[PDB]
This record gives structure tokens, sequence and C-alpha cells, in this order.
């Protein structure tokens, strides 16, 4: 161990491996000699553990104070430039003392070395060397887990003995909302108290893996009215706590509380994510075609109103016309843009007949040329909407369903346009609390389109033709390809009938290569 | 991508074992669990499938496609988590 | 609802008629009813144990539901005389007994083995009735053999109770991963039994597998243990290629059908429908001729034997008594044909039941008794395990190391009391040990108790009164080499916070276990463990090139439940997502390759197998041809005969 070190040094040195598996050694060695001793108070005991240091480092023409594990892992992660022999500086160094910064740092290295797939490579390397350091520490640093900790902790603080110590004062009626808020507060207590002073848990509910803060309190604290299985709360919720003990009344009320759940995921999975299947199978067809500009109108960009941050988030990598009209990129920190009605280029307006030119796709487009866009749109659309839905049904549910509506029984596309339509999908997406790029919304409601004339030529002009919008299942069948059509259900009406005029019908896709 | 492109490194020598190692980071990305899924394996031989296929690769997917950060599903999981932080803090 | 107001707990108050299943496990009063119900699955999913033990921490209704149940042991129904014993062969044999009183007569019989349902079975403890010999009284509440969840004295084994410590090993416990040591897996023993029968008709023979050209054994003998997972295997007979293909009997041949197992021959049923002459003239078949033989002579016994209580009206006999003579009779009579699954066969067929034990095998599944279920995910030597090295107790060692990852996301607070107890009763054990008076140390002893459970303390003083001076010391000696029971109520009367807090103040002597360049020092206490069934080896299909169906395309076969195939070989099918998926990529020529190479297309499925079977095994250069796929050539079929036709663009 030194007082000072210069990184720039080590990383372009040869001896980059030989020091860190030194430094590594030294730490395990070292820190599996010694002991952990509980304070198990608000003081903290003594623990000369080298881990933890103040030592220095001289780069960039300046000194950072930091600790032996910081130095560590920031040789750690620096590896990049080690491997392409490139300085660091200033601005490429992050505190890493909070663990979703790392997440930050990573992010911003893709971008000052060219989004390579040599530095995609030495980023999964470090990350599993990373992992395999983190592994080897935590046998030889213990973690284990028992009562006898919290035995302690209330002999030696009283606030928490008798907080251990409390039943609800049933000799006045209580309220739902009433029994809710002291629980809360309860929780709350709890959760500060254990961390505020040492034991045998603190790291464990600092870092936050592994603890869930409402299964702590339902155990410590007491456990809370439970509903019905049709959705009633009981009227007489459960004084006691799952540590204290319980009711027989209280036994039957949890064995309730069981069955529903048990029943609850048998539907669930019953469900079998039938949406996902006609999603996917309209909106795989669409491709992306290399072009500067679709060379669309400017009343052809669609307008939308701000009213949160929120909005911002689901506006990233894209234009806005400014005074002068000119596509700026959109900034999400940005303030200025509250309360603001704006025009923002679309793939459901774009005027490529190709495809859908990079314009429209903004700055995201150069990621993404590697893969079918409409794909990803849909899996990445039918993924947390799927699992939140299938949480929330385990209120929030309301919105959800809103958005299914919307998206199959198409109503409101009967009675409104298309600017109104998207904003109502940003809005629900914010309600959802799904947090999804609107760039591949915009792109579900382009495959949602339907007008008269199949060129979008005329789309670049002044007025855009007919925009109307069917089904989900309608806007499929609706399809001039057959192959996607015959793929799909409903086939007998199709070949049997001439109501859907697949007689009628021809138009090349993906799928018809399939068939 | 919850399918992936893996390579094999090593063959378990020992004949009664008959699961398949895999490691904890992959974990989040396919959604699954030790508590007994059953997952599928295709093998790939043509080298030109070997190439088209090197999309499916994790590395591939260690760019978000929605955001283009860094994926969670491939940040350290709970244990590692938690080890990390009792070296830094 | 008003029902729910109805119920009080003044009416249920000190009885437990409400509760049913979690009568098996100790303080269900702290625990959450998913893990309750997960608890009753597994209970209904438990296994047999070779090294069954009872556990540590008891509810007192282990012996009454193991006394009830009767699938695990045979209980004379009254004092019985026994009159005869027959052996069939050398692992089995019968009883024929006379009631005393009643002057009615009753079969008994042994086995090594019980067969309980396809794989799953158990071995049979037949020592107590082994015992018995001929013109000796037996009493009613004699038990004639058991199971091994059954001790000595009837009590309820079910699992067994393991060192077990809360650590988190090299990330390595992530999820539910549970290591276990050597040791203890090689406690984890189970049984497994197999029935397999194999046919043989008068086109096929079997072949030499076992032994020289004098002892022509096909299968191996009741001794034997079968080897190379083989048991028998037969040749397809034809006339015309008697000249090279029926060559070298010895050898087998590359298409033939073996048949596939593991363990040790238990027992052995032929029925034969074919005159014995063929047999006697019949080389390749003497195994099975003697075999006969012995089964033959076995019957001509037992009705030589029973016929002089069977013709006599006068007598009272079981039904079962009767049913066996008649099934006897039936086998020496001759011009008596089989016919297997209402139909007649030729030849003859034959039946092994087979019987091995298994230890853990890596990626099983551990539970304990709240439902903490998990995999076993690696294995160790023992040395390379957590270990305490100071004090008294210097050099213990844990066997397993579950997941501490969280307990209170599980709800269920109940794994750490039983831990805890069984430490604390370490100690006690311990501290004991350094008594050096018996009447200071039983003091010390039911002073503990009494601090846990005062009732059962009375009833150990009580014991300990009516126990004998030397035998008070053997008794002692007990309790410091196994350790103490513990008696917990499943609801009423359980221990909660308060007094594990009581104790803890006055056991001021307790202290952290410090554990060897181990940071903290960790807890280890006994819990109970129980293996369940699902196993890795239980999904295991893997294909390479299988019967095709009509379609020409991949379908399953009944090979494995025959027993013809070692592993399942059940192809995968590509379905919605999986194309969706695989079309996320910009390749869908590939895709179409891929599946056109694979299974669709015959002839490019046949071109992949010439192309890979040559050329450099390192370096794989396909080449596909454009011949249309069989799928897209039965649609056509479909729609032209539909009426409907196919016009490309
Ligand atoms: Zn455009």
């Amino acid at each position: 161990m030194e007082k000072t070190y210069n990184l720039n040094d080590i990383l372009l040195s040869n001896e980059y491996e030989k020091i860190k598996e030194d430094i590594k050694e030294e730490i395990i060695n070292d820190m599996a000699s010694k002991k952990v001793k509980y304070s198990n108070t608000s003081e903290f005991a003594k623990n000369d553990f080298l881990k933890d240091e103040f030592i220095d480092l001289v780069v960039d023409g300046e000194t950072y104070e930091i600790t032996y594990g910081n130095l560590i892992t920031l040789l750690i992660v620096a590896r990049p430039f080690n491997h392409f022999k490139v300085p660091m500086t200033e601005d490429l160094l992050f505190d890493l003392s909070d663990l979703k910064e790392y997440q930050n740092y990573y992010t911003t290295l893709l971008e000052h070395f060219g989004y390579s797939n040599e530095i995609k490579s030495i980023i999964k390397d470090v990350i599993s060397e990373l992992a395999i350091f983190s592994g080897d520490i935590n046998v030889t640093f213990g973690n284990t887990v028992s009562i006898k900790s919290l035995i302690d902790l209330g002999n030696k603080v009283k606030r928490f003995r008798e907080l251990l110590h409390y039943r609800l004062p049933n000799d006045e009626a209580l309220e739902f909302n009433d029994i809710e808020a002291i629980i809360k507060k309860n929780l709350d207590e709890i959760m500060k108290i254990l961390s505020e002073t040492d034991n045998m848990l603190r790291y464990y509910i600092d870092s936050g893996a592994g603890i869930n803060s409402k299964q702590f309190g339902q155990v410590l604290s007491l456990v809370g009215s439970k509903p019905d299985l049709f959705g009633k709360i009981i009227p007489y919720p459960i004084n006691t706590s799952f540590l204290r003990g319980l009711d027989v009344r209280s036994f039957y009320i949890n064995a309730l509380g069981a069955r529903k759940a048990l029943i609850t995921n048998y539907q669930q999975v019953r469900n079998s994510g039938y949406l996902t299947r006609k999603i996917s199978m309209l909106l795989m067809d669409t491709k992306l075609i290399d072009l500067d500009d679709c060379g669309s109108h400017e009343n052809n960009y669609l307008s939308i109103n701000v009213e949160n941050k929120d909005v911002l988030k689901r506006f990233s990598k894209r234009s806005y016309l400014n005074n002068n009209g000119e596509l700026v990129e959109i900034d999400i920190n940005d303030e200025s843009l509250i309360g603001q009605v704006i025009k923002i280029p679309s793939p459901t307006t774009c005027a490529s007949n190709e495809g859908v030119c990079r314009k429209c796709y903004g700055k995201l487009f150069d990621i993404n040329k590697d893969l079918n866009i409409g794909m990803i749109a849909v899996l990445l659309l039918t993924d947390p909407l799927t699992q939140r839905l299938l949480s929330a049904k385990h209120e929030l549910s309301k919105p959800l369903r809103e958005i299914k509506d919307l998206i199959e029984t198409n109503k409101y596309i009967k009675d409104h346009n298309v600017n109104e339509v998207v904003n109502y999908f940003i809005y629900l997406l914010n309600e959802s609390g799904i947090n999804i790029q609107s760039v591949h919304s915009e792109l579900i409601i382009r495959e949602m389109m339907k007008l008269d004339d199949s060129d979008r030529t005329q789309f670049k002009n002044d007025k855009m033709p007919d925009y109307e919008i069917f089904r989900i299942t309608d806007a499929n069948l609706k399809g001039d390809s057959l192959s996607r059509s015959l793929l799909f259900e409903q086939v007998k009406k199709q070949l049997t009938t001439l109501d859907y005029d697949t007689f009628n019908k021809t138009k090349s896709s993906i799928l018809d290569k399939l068939l | 991508g919850s399918i992936l492109y893996l390579k094999i490194g090593l063959i378990k020598k020992d004949y009664k074992d008959l699961t398949l190692g895999i490691s904890n980071n992959l974990l989040s990305a396919l959604s699954g669990d030790y508590d007994g899924d059953v997952l599928n394996i295709i093998p790939v031989f043509d080298n030109k499938m070997k190439e088209h296929f090197s999309l499916l690769s994790p590395q591939n997917f260690l760019v978000d496609r929605n955001n283009g950060r860094f994926n969670g599903d491939f940040d350290l999981q709970k244990d590692q988590i938690l080890g990390i932080f009792i070296l830094n803090n | 609802m008003d029902d729910i107001s109805v119920i009080k707990n003044e009416d249920y108050e000190g009885s437990h008629r409400f509760l049913a299943e979690e009568l098996l496990m100790p303080n269900a009063n702290k625990t959450d009813g998913n893990r309750s119900t997960m608890f009753c699955s597994h209970l209904a999913q438990a296994v047999t144990l070779q090294k069954a033990e009872p556990p540590l921490v008891y509810t007192n209704f282990e012996n009454q539901v193991g006394k009830y149940s009767t699938a695990g042991y045979r209980k004379a129904n009254s004092n019985y005389k026994v009159i005869e014993k027959i052996y069939k062969n050398d692992y089995n044999y019968v009883l024929i007994v006379q009631d005393q009183e009643t002057g009615e007569y009753t079969l008994f019989e042994r086995a090594e083995c019980e067969f309980l349902t396809e794989h799953y079975g158990f071995q049979w403890d037949n020592d107590k009735i082994d015992s018995l010999k001929k013109d000796d009284t037996i009493e009613k509440d004699t038990v004639l053999y058991k199971n091994t969840c059954y001790d000595e004295n009837m009590n309820f084994g079910y699992g067994v109770n393991l060192n077990a410590a809360y650590f988190s090993y090299k990330n390595e416990t992530l999820e539910d991963a549970i290591v276990i040591s050597e040791s203890a897996a090689k406690k984890l023993g189970t049984f497994s039994v197999n029935k397999v029968k194999v046919s043989v008709n008068t086109n096929d023979i079997l072949l030499n597998l076992y032994g020289d050209n004098e002892n022509y054994k096909g299968f191996p003998d009741i001794g034997e243990h079968i080897k190379n997972q083989i048991i028998a295997s037969r040749r397809r007979f034809d006339y015309n290629t008697a000249l090279y293909e029926l060559k070298n009997l010895n050898e087998m041949r590359d298409s033939d059908t073996p048949f596939f197992a593991d363990g040790k021959i238990v027992d052995i049923e032929i029925f034969s429908n074919v005159p014995e002459e063929e047999l006697k003239v019949q080389k390749y078949n003497e195994q099975v001729l003697y075999y006969i033989n012995k089964q033959k002579e076995f019957s001509n016994n037992v009705y030589q034997k029973l016929k002089k209580i069977v013709e006599g009206k006068d007598n009272n006999v079981s039904d079962k008594l009767l049913h066996f003579y008649n099934n006897c009779k039936m086998r020496i009579d001759e011009n008596i044909s089989y016919t297997y699954q209402n139909s007649k066969f030729s030849g003859f067929i034959m039946e092994f039941t087979i019987l091995e034990e298994e230890p853990l095998n890596k990626g099983s599944k551990i539970t304990g008794r709240y439902g903490n279920k998990g995999v076993i995910s690696k294995i160790l030597p023992d040395d390379q395990m957590p270990t305490v090295a100071e004090g008294r107790f210097k050099g213990l060692k844990a066997d397993i190391c579950l997941n501490p990852l969280g307990v209170f996301n599980r709800l269920n607070p109940s794994q750490l009391i039983e831990q805890e107890l069984n430490w604390i009763a370490k100690f006690i054990r311990k501290d004991m040990e350094e008594a050096g008076s018996n009447e200071e140390k039983v003091s010390i002893l039911l002073d503990f108790l009494n601090r846990v459970n005062k009732e059962e303390t009375e009833l150990m003083e009580e014991f300990i009164n009516s126990l004998n001076k030397t035998e008070l010391e053997e008794f002692l000696n007990d309790i410091i080499e196994n350790g103490i029971p513990i008696c917990q109520k499943p609801f009423f009367g359980n221990i909660g916070l308060d007094e594990l807090w009581e104790l803890y103040n006055h056991y001021d002597h307790i202290d952290y276990f410090k554990c060897e360049g181990i940071s903290t020092p960790l807890i280890i206490g006994e819990i109970y463990m129980v293996r369940l069934k699902h196993e890795p080896h239980s999904k295991f299909s893997a294909r390479s090139t299988s019967f095709m169906n009509l379609r020409g395309l991949p379908a399953k076969s009944k090979n494995f439940k025959e027993h013809k195939d070692l592993y399942s070989k059940t192809p995968v099918r590509i379905g919605n997502m999986e194309i969706s998926n695989l079309s996320l990529t910009n390749e869908m020529g590939s895709i179409m390759d891929m599946l056109n190479s694979y299974s669709n297309n015959e002839t490019n499925r046949r071109e992949l197998i010439m192309q890979l079977l040559t050329g450099n095994p390192f370096d794989t250069n396909i080449d596909l041809s454009d011949v249309e796929s069989g799928t897209s050539k039965i649609l056509k079929s479909l729609f032209t005969c539909l009426g409907l036709s196919i016009d490309d663009v």
C-alpha cells in the first residue's frame, strides 16, 4: 500500500494485471486475517480493516483522496484505457460511492469510444471479472442473519424494544386509513432505527439487496388487515405480528389470503400471453430504409403538448422545429418546453414509401440498423405491460385495461384524430408506470395507419389523405398481403367467403418467403 | 433477447451430472430461475449461420435497444451488489 | 362475514382440531399461508431415506400418523401360530400360519423391496420376520417387518437433522442455491425400484451377454449386478440372414434390441406359452428353462404342503389363502395358456424387478419443514467449508449452508427459531457434559427443559424417577452423545419471542461461534431436512436422429417407456415467439435455411448429414440446395385438392 499512485501510469505500464492481482491478494489475505466487531449501537466499534483507507491518487494534474477499495475498483473498471492505451480525463471519473452511478459511468464510456464492438467485448469482460471478485470477497466476508441481533439491539435500545412490543389501541374504533397510516409510520421508524445503529444486518438494509420494506414491517411490526377473496377489507385487522404469534381467526384470514393468491396465479398463468401473438404477427413486417430525409411536409409533423418532464423523457433522441423551424435535438433536462404544443417528425407520417427514413428515427437510427425496428418495438411494449398488468392483478389495473382497449376496441380512434390518439397513448403510458421511448409507439401507430392511396408521396403534400385506423385484428386482416392474413386466425371467412376480398388482395411480405 | 447465443466453454467431467451450468448474470435477461425451469438448446453448425446469429450474442444485447445505455439486466445481481458495497462502503 | 365474527378463540382454545397438515410442522403460529401450502405439498412429495432419523424438535403427532398409517408395515391382527414356511427364491419366502383362537389359516410373505410406482419404491427391513422360525407363537403387536422410516420403537422418521449455517458462498448461493458436504450427501441415500418386462418370440433370440460358453446367461442372475446398464438383448433372426448376421452370437450386432436399467436383480417372474421340449433342445434358452424349473418346483412344493389344508372342508381359510393356492394350482397344471393384454403371445415374457440406491445428484432439491425449497448447486469436500475452531467446540464443521439472501421476504421466521433452539441445546449439552455428578446434571437438564417446556419437563422428571441408576447413567450418555429432544406444539403451547429473550438474558454464557478466517461470527444449528423427488434426470430429452412420422417429420416414440432408450430423446418444437424472435435478426433467409435443413426438407437434411459427416470436423462448410420443402408440397396438395391452386406473384 502506498500513499499515492498515478493511475495513468498503472494502465500504461505492462504490470497492470500484476498490480491488480497483488492488490486483490492483499485485500483478501488481510481482511481474512482480521475480525469484525459489532458495536450494536449508534456508536461504532473500532474496526481497523485496511480495506478502508485515506490514500491519494495523482492524475490529470490533481490529487484525489479515496480509499483502498475505491482504488481497486477504479483500476478494475478503467480497463478500456489500458486496452486502447488512451489516457484518462477528469470528466471520465465518477464518484464510485453510489453503485447506481456505475451504471451511468458505463453508458458514458460507450460514447467516447464510438460504439465499437471491441468496447462492448471489453465491457462484458470487466463485468464478468468484477462478478468473480465479488464472489471471492463474499466468501471471505460473512453475511449471516439471526434474530439474536434483533434481541441484542432491543436490549441496547429501548426505543426499538417498545416498538417491537406494540399492538393496536383497540380501545377505540380504528378506520382502514388510520391503521394504514400508523403501520406506515411504524415501518419507516423500524427501517430508520435499524439503519442508524450498528447490527449484523446494517449492510443488508443499506445496500437494499435481499430486503423488502413491506415484508420486514409485516414480520416485526403488526401484520395489518387483509382483503377478502372478493377484495373487501375485513372488519377485524390482525393486531398481532408474524414474529409475535397469530390468532386462530388471524390464521383463517392468512389462509384465505394465500388461497386468493393461488387462484390469481392460476388464472394469470391460464392467460397464456395471447395478445403478443397478434401484436407481433402484425408488427413484424416493418422495416427500415437508409435514407436521409423522407421530405415530408411541415404540417405532416404531428403536434404534441407538454405537461410534465415524463413526456420529455418519452421524446428523447429526436428533434423539434425551433423558432426558425429547424429540427433541433430535444433535451429532456431542458425545461423551457413545459406547457407547449410543438410538432415532431414521426414514422406514422414519414413520406418514405420504401420504409422509414433516418430523419424520423432521429439520432436513435444509427443504433438500431442491425435489427428489425418494429420487432423491438412490439416486444419491448408487450413485455413490461403484460408484467405490470399481471402484477397488478396479483386501482392501477384500470389504466392498463384502458390501454388494452385503446389498442384493441378502437372506439376512441373512431371518435378522434391521430394527434389526439397518440397524446392519449402517451398519457396512458405515463399512468401505467412503464417507460418506453415514444419512437416505438409512433411506429406502432405507423403500422396502425390506413389510407386510400398506398403511395406515401401524397403524404408529403400539404393535405394528408384519409387517416383511418381499425381494430388490430381488423388491421392485420386489412393488410393486402395474404401470407400474413392466412397465418392469422379467422381464416375460415377469409378462404370461403368474399367479405374480406382475400381473392383480390395481393402484396409482398417477409413471411411470404416463409410459405 | 429471451433467446441467447452462447458458446460452450467446458465439458463437465462427472458422468452423473446432468445439469447445465450458466453464469448468474444471464438469469435476468432470459427471465429464469434455478427452481426447476427447463430450457432448450439448439446447436448451430454452419459458419455463415454462426456469423448471422452473432447478432444474438449477449454482447449485442448489452446495449439497450430502448434507451441506448448500459443494460440493467446484465448489471450486477443481488449478492454481488452486496459484496461490492462491502468493499466500497 | 358474520361467520368470521362467529369463530372465537375460546371455542378452539387448547385444542388443535382446526389444523390438519401443520400438525407435522412445529411453530405454525408464526408462518405465512403460502409457505404452509408449500410445506403441505412437499409432505405430499417426500421420499424414503435410507438413513432416516427422527427429528430433534417434535410435535407429538409424528408417532400418531406413523401408527395409524398402514402402508409401511404389517401388524398381525391377532395372536397366531406358524405351521410351516416355504421359500420361492433366495430373497423371498412365505409363511403358512394358523389362528390360535379362531382356527383359521393365513399367509405372509417377504421380499427385499416393495414396488410403489414406476421409479419410486422402498427397501424392506425384514429382520423381525426372518428371525422367526418354525413352530413359534407370534404375538398381536409383533410387526413382521417395517420400512426404514420406522425406528426400533415405531418412531416416525421422514427426514434427517443436519448442521446448517446461513452463509453466502462465492456468489453461488444466489436465488435458492444450496451447497452440501460429501458426507451429508452420502447420508441422503434413497432407494429406487424398477419393473421391466421383455418378450421373446419364436423369431428373436437372446445373446450370451453374461459369462462364458458354458454359462449362457443373457440376463444377470439374482446375485449378479447388471453390468454396462444393459439387462439383455435380442437379435431378430431371419432364415436368409442365418449366414452372416446370426454369426458371432457372443458379440452383439449393430441392429438389435437391448434393454437398459441399473441396480441388482431382486426378483424374476417368467410366463411361458411354449412346450418345454423346445426349451430342452434350446441351448440359448437354458437359463430361462432353469428358472422355469425352479418356479415349477416351488409351486409343486407349496401345492403339496397346502393340499391337506385346502381339501379339508372343516378347515377355515382366508380368501387370500384360497386365491394363492388356486394360482399355484393353475401354474402346475398343463394346457394353461397365457394371453397378455387380451391377446395370446408366442414364446414367453419375463419380468425383472430391480432395486438400487442413489446418493444425492448435483441438482436435486432439499426443503426444510417450512417450504424453504432449494436446489443442490455444488458439493464440496468438507474441509473446504466454514468451520469453527475456538473454545470447547473447536473443530466443528457445518455440512450445509443455506441462502442468507433473505428469510424476511419468504415470511417464515420459524426456521430461525428452530436453529437457535438447537444451537442453545448444543451449548446445554456441553454444559451438562461439564457436570460431574448425575443429580446436578439432571437438575440443570430439567431446568433448561422447564425454561422451554414445563409439562414435558414434568414427564421427563417422572421418567427419570422411574429409571434405575445404571439405566439412568446410560440415558445421560445417550443425551450427551445424541442430544436432547425438544417438544414443540404446532399452534398452542409453542415458544415466542419473549421466552427466547428471557433465555438469552439468563444465558449470558451464550456466545457467537467464531469461525476461522471468517470475518463474522456465524451461527451453526440443527435443522430437519427432507429430499424431494424432482430430479434433473426427469427432464433430459435430447435427440440426434430418431424415427420420423408419416409426414416425414420428427416425432416422439414409445421406445423410452419400454426401456429401449437410455435418454428420453423427445424433440423440441419451435413455436410462435420462437420464429418471431429468430426473425428479430434481419436474416429471414437464414431462418428458413435452418428450418429446411433440420426437419422440413428431406433432401436438405440428407445433404446436411452427408456434408457434415465427412470434411473437416473443426470447420463445417455446409452447402444447401433449393429443392421445395415437404411442408410446401403438402400445402400445395391441400390447396389443389380443396379446389384452391398455387400461383406465385
Ligand atoms: Zn421520414
